[PDB]
């Protein structure tokens, strides 16, 4: 959790919006996550959350 | 049930017979765990030393609703340490290192650095020329260069597609055809290529090595249809056996009477003292492109 | 500064060669040995340090070059401002003589 | 480890008395293909078919770009001296006209 | 010795890949012997990047009607060819006369419309349809680069027929494309093994090695690349004039 | 001047010669081949690269299937050319042998002998190299070379037994052919290295187990004294089958139910006679009534 | 500058390894010894620098 | 180096000569046994070094001179390579009669 969020924050501060989105989609994606070619059942990608 | 398929055999393990401990009947999580499932995977169809085993976890209700289906495939790889299927590295006396797998040889190193010094004695106007980029490379071990000329495209003779393939024959222990080269026929002019055919003592089987051309709708690999080559110990050189019709001719196994000329090729010859220029699709392609 | 970076990079082959040389034993007789077991490791650390120093020199050179370039850009802006002032005064002169 | 011809034969015919071809699967995602051919294909077979469809799509895109690059009239042109008309270019012209 | 490349007369042919890979020496007794192994060079039909390469080379390269090939014949070509007019600028119908078989071979790059009937008119007036002297219909309509087999020795009329019209319709005249003639040239393609030779001069001695005797294997007779490779050539270099 | 410096670097890289290779597969049909190369200049500078030979089509390999030469910086000083790559724990390891001159203490006539040490390093995530594990293989080297390592070409082979998560390291005397290992065959010695860095010298029983690996040993050509190196190979018994399978999850009809935690933790293989038996242990999955939102 | 910082950090493992290696005696016979007693301490000081 | 092809009646122009350039590759030759040579079309420096070595495991510790032939070459950027080294003690003793 803590490292992808830090990377996302730094990319957002530098205005690299696409890279920041890629780095925050490791934690949360409103569209879901593609596992084995299908949408995964979980809502959050960070398991402790 | 869990259903597994191994080649032609299919096993099904239902929860009536192969269940370890059946979960409590409830609307919450119900974990099913099975006993050790044994699979007789003795009929797996091995293509290129790898075979698939299909595993399906299925659960359905009486209504027919699929409670859950999960498909997956397991890859079983067959160990093949046969000496003719092992990659090996050799270094010729000229300094060329090659990696050989079966009949195919791949150049591993480059020798342009030694030749660049004399060019660099003058300015770089001498290094960065076409003459330097056309410098020949030493051959990959013992072998010979054969020149092939393939005709203009003719749909009547070749077929509805302009592609051609070249196959090699009596090499190693394989009498059958092994793909060696491929290309596309030119509809305006002939296609000329120069192939390096390898050699080793006892590498060529009976009658010598075959190189033949197939076009689909025809494959010139009958008797005496492909070009035959052999290594004559007397003259110490490679000779084409069927460059022309012969009532007798020397081959790898002595004198053979009925010799028919090769078919499919417009012309086949042996390029004496031929060294191919450096390759820009080789292992050192990145460095050549960066330099030039 | 470019020469300094080149000289820093020049010593790595010599460092590796010294590390190779110091591994050979140097005492003989009834007491043999003397090999420096850490010679190769020290040579590798030395070449790492030399690489760092060369990188620092090259970075300094490039930084000074870019500072000069930006300074020239600001000079160009000042030159344009002065030219515009001269043209504006040339027009004010026509107004004044009218 | 599979054969695309064998897989396409397992999936044929395409509701039209025609052999199922890689172009007809352009078209639908891997999950869609698995759902549609859940009874005829395994997981590895569906994955192989999907990958072959993707590679064929890429190859066709490359070929179209290769043809249009040489057909471009803007390179006519002192660069045209180092441009050759391919047999595939001639075939594309004879098929699709102008 | 990397001899290099050369360009022949009229920018029609090129000699390429000329090189002697091995040159050995032998100084026995007092005589010096120099051996050149695998001396090779390739002869090709090619123009130095102009209209002649793109058009006349392909015109002769087109297979003849009777027996394909068309190598070793005599041709009449043009020096410079330029577009005149019509509807647009197609590849331009450019004609080559095979004078030993009485052939017209036309070359073109594009076609305006497949539905419009097109043929070749050769006329010294261009815009005058009745003032023609050669009219050849395309056998398929939607085809280019065809040969026609005139039959008559109309070389004189072929030379008077400046221009070359690909439009050639009777629904008016309807010139799609037309090219020019300018000059005229006559070439022959046949080659002689006694004329394919390597000559060496060492001091006062001169030795000639022709392709009749010192050749290893002749190339395939074609308009494409023809590589000639010679046997080990032996040179008696015992009368070289040594200065310094 | 900058171009001339570039040319110096180019010559250094182009002068590299391959010295050893490892194939990360049980057969030559797929996988990566990893090469280690050495510079012409008289330094112990070593580079490594790899190629994906699964791209081979009729013996032609595209230029993008190859990888750039990358220099190894970990103070490698191997004995002669006894340095080779190997892969175990899924990462690139470099294994070599060093020779030193040592004397036995407390002997009035000082006699010297060669001490042979096997060193093993790995490539870390950031491109740096670790501190090598060090083992003593003087007894094995002397046994295989008959105490004549100056006259005989000591050879090293390393293979990765992924099924047991171990590294099989053989030290042998380069010859023309090799017989089965263990027992009467004293020209081959074996060592087993575990994931934590510990080691166990192989005995006859375990050494006879890897006898089919002798086809990957360097041999001297019968026709002329020419060395032909051979790529080492990943080792498996007869068939390589994955040890587990995480099947995944699934969503049922009408978004009513979910199948979760489907996995086969243990997958074992048995090749007795000519029939293969594959056992899946503790295959489990959960069914739960749950819509995915 | 980032590469310079990385190259500076890259030498610490080698410094520690050299300190470990130089603690082993290197003279044998009827006059043994040769250990550099301060090798580990010098390695630690080097990694600090 | 000098280009004596410019020699005319024993007179050499001053532009045919070349600047002295320092060799920096740790050269310590024995007496004056250092000389240049050109092979592989590039400048090589070859010399000999003498070291005092003793024979191990002999009760009377006898010392002898070991002679090593070293060979380095000049690289493209003006730096010198690491020398190859060979042992020529037998040849040196044979030609000098010990």
């Amino acid at each position: 959790y803590y490292t992808p969020m830090m990377c996302f924050q730094r990319l957002l501060q530098e205005k690299q919006f696409d890279e920041a989105t890629q780095w925050i989609n490791y934690v949360y994606n409103p569209a879901g996550y593609i596992v084995n070619g299908e949408i995964a059942p979980w809502i959050w990608n960070c398991r402790p959350l | 049930k869990i259903t597994v398929m191994a080649g032609s055999k299919t096993h099904t393990f239902t929860a009536s017979d192969h269940i370890a401990s059946l979960p409590a009947n409830s609307f919450d999580a119900m974990p099913y765990t099975f006993k050790p499932l044994e699979i007789d995977a003795s009929s797996l169809a091995f293509t290129n030393n790898i075979a698939p085993l299909d595993i399906v976890f299925e659960t359905k209700a009486k209504d027919g609703r699929v409670l859950g289906k999960i498909k997956q495939t397991l890859s079983v790889k067959r160990v093949n340490y046969n000496p003719e299927d092992i990659l090996f590295l050799r270094e010729t006396h000229s300094g060329a290192q090659y990696m050989q797998l079966g009949v195919y040889r791949i150049r591993l190193n480059t020798l342009l650095a030694s030749q660049l010094v004399s060019r660099a004695n003058t300015g770089i106007d001498t290094i960065l020329t076409m003459e330097t980029q056309r410098l020949p490379e030493p051959p990959l071990g013992e072998g010979f260069f054969a020149n092939f000329v393939l005709p203009k495209y003719d749909p009547a003779e070749h077929g509805d597609e302009r592609w051609f393939k070249i196959h090699i024959g009596n090499v190693g222990g394989n009498t059958g055809r092994q793909p060696y080269y491929s290309g596309m026929l030119s509809d305006t002019s002939e296609t000329s290529m120069t192939l390096f055919v390898p050699y080793a003592e006892g590498y060529y089987m009976h009658e010598g090595v075959r190189l033949g051309v197939g076009y689909q709708k025809i494959t010139y690999d009958n008797t005496w249809e492909s070009a035959f080559f052999y290594f004559d110990e007397t003259k110490q050189q490679f000779v084409l056996i069927n460059d022309a019709d012969h009532d007798s001719g020397m081959t790898q196994q002595g004198i053979v009477k009925n010799i028919k000329k090769y078919k499919g090729f417009l012309n086949v010859s042996i390029a004496t003292g031929y060294s191919a220029p450096m390759d820009f699709n080789s292992a050192s392609a990145l460095y050549y492109w960066e330099l030039f | 500064l470019d020469a300094a970076a080149g000289q820093s990079l020049a010593g790595q082959v010599l460092s590796i060669a010294e590390g190779v040389a110091d591994l050979v034993p140097n005492v003989f007789g009834l007491a043999c040995g003397g090999s420096r077991w850490g010679a190769a490791l020290r040579a590798s650390a030395s070449v790492m340090s030399l690489s760092a120093t060369a990188s620092q020199y090259s970075a300094d050179k490039i930084s000074r070059s870019e500072a000069y370039r930006r300074r020239r850009q600001e000079w160009e802006i000042q030159r344009d401002n002065a030219d515009g002032e001269v043209k504006q005064m040339d027009a004010q002169l026509e107004s004044l003589k009218i | 480890m599979y054969s695309t011809a064998v897989l396409l034969n397992k999936i044929s015919p395409t509701r039209d008395g025609q052999t199922m071809t890689l172009a007809d699967l352009q078209y639908l995602s891997f999950s869609e293909l698995r759902k549609i051919f859940d009874d005829q294909l395994s997981w590895g077979e569906a994955r192989h078919l999907y990958h072959e469809t993707i590679e064929q799509k890429k190859n066709n895109r490359l070929l179209e770009a290769r043809i249009f690059t040489r057909a471009n009239p803007q390179l006519s042109g002192a660069i045209r001296l180092g441009i050759e008309r391919d047999s595939v270019s001639r075939s594309y012209d004879e098929m699709f006209g102008a | 010795l990397n001899m290099g490349s050369a360009i022949g007369d009229d920018s029609l042919t090129v000699m390429e890949n000329g090189n002697i890979p091995q040159i050995t020496s032998k100084y026995s007794s007092d005589n010096l012997a120099i051996t050149l192994h695998n001396a090779a060079f390739t002869v090709r039909y090619d123009g130095s990047g102009n209209v002649i390469r793109n058009k006349q080379i392909s015109a002769m390269k087109l297979t003849g009607v009777d027996g394909k090939s068309q190598y070793g014949n005599a041709f009449i070509i043009a020096n410079t060819v330029k577009h005149y007019g019509g509807y647009s600028d197609l590849g331009g119908p450019i004609t080559v006369y095979n004078k030993t078989k009485n052939y017209i071979a036309s070359v073109q790059g594009h076609l305006m419309n497949a539905d419009y009937t097109r043929r070749l008119i050769l006329t010294p007036v261009e815009n005058n349809y009745y003032a023609r002297l050669f009219e050849f219909p395309f056998s398929p309509n939607t085809i280019l680069n065809t040969v026609f087999t005139v039959g008559s020795n109309k070389t004189s009329d072929f030379k008077k027929c400046s221009y070359a019209v690909d439009g050639n319709n009777s629904q008016g005249f309807q010139i799609f494309s037309s090219y020019q003639s300018s000059g005229w040239l006559d070439i022959d393609t046949g080659i002689n093994n006694t004329d394919i030779k390597i000559t060496v001069m060492a001091g006062s001695k001169t030795h000639t090695f022709t392709a009749s005797d010192h050749i290893a294997s002749l190339p395939a007779n074609s308009f494409d690349a023809m590589p000639y490779t010679f046997k080990p050539l032996e040179i008696d270099a015992s009368s070289l004039a040594f200065t310094n | 001047d900058a171009f001339k410096t570039y040319l110096t670097r180019f010559e250094t890289v182009a002068d590299l010669k391959v010295v050893s290779a490892y194939h990360d597969n049980v057969n030559s049909n797929t996988g990566l081949t990893w090469f280690v190369g050495q510079t012409r200049e008289n330094l112990p500078e070593y580079y490594w690269r790899n190629v994906d030979i699964s791209r081979m089509q009729a013996g032609e390999l595209a230029a993008n299937a190859w990888k750039e030469w990358t220099k190894i910086d970990t103070a490698v000083n191997p004995y002669k050319d006894a340095i080779r790559p190997v892969i175990f724990r899924e990462r690139l390891h470099l294994i070599w042998v060093e020779k030193e001159e040592v004397a036995k203490n407390g002997t009035d006539p000082v006699e010297t002998y060669d001490r042979f040490t096997l060193k093993l390093a790995f490539l870390r995530h950031d491109g740096s190299w670790s501190a090598p594990w060090s083992y003593d293989i003087t007894t094995q080297v002397e046994a295989v070379t008959d105490k004549k390592p100056d006259t005989e070409r000591l050879a090293l082979a390393a293979s990765g037994f992924q099924g047991e998560d171990t590294l099989l390291v053989f030290v042998y005397k380069t010859g023309k052919s090799y017989s089965d290992f263990g027992g009467s065959n004293k020209n081959v010695a074996g060592m087993t290295i575990y994931g934590d860095g510990s080691f166990k010298k192989m005995e006859n029983t375990a050494l006879s187990r890897y006898s089919q690996l002798k086809n990957t040993f360097d041999i001297i050509h019968t026709q002329g004294n020419d060395l032909v190196r051979k790529a080492s190979y990943r080792f498996a018994q007869d068939f390589e089958v994955p040890a587990s399978l995480n099947m995944g999850s699934a969503i049922g009809d009408d978004s009513l139910t979910v199948m979760e935690n489907g996995n086969i933790p243990q997958i074992t293989s048995k090749y007795s006679s000519d029939n293969l038996a594959i056992t899946l242990h503790n295959a489990a999955f959960t069914v739960r009534y749950d819509g995915s939102g």
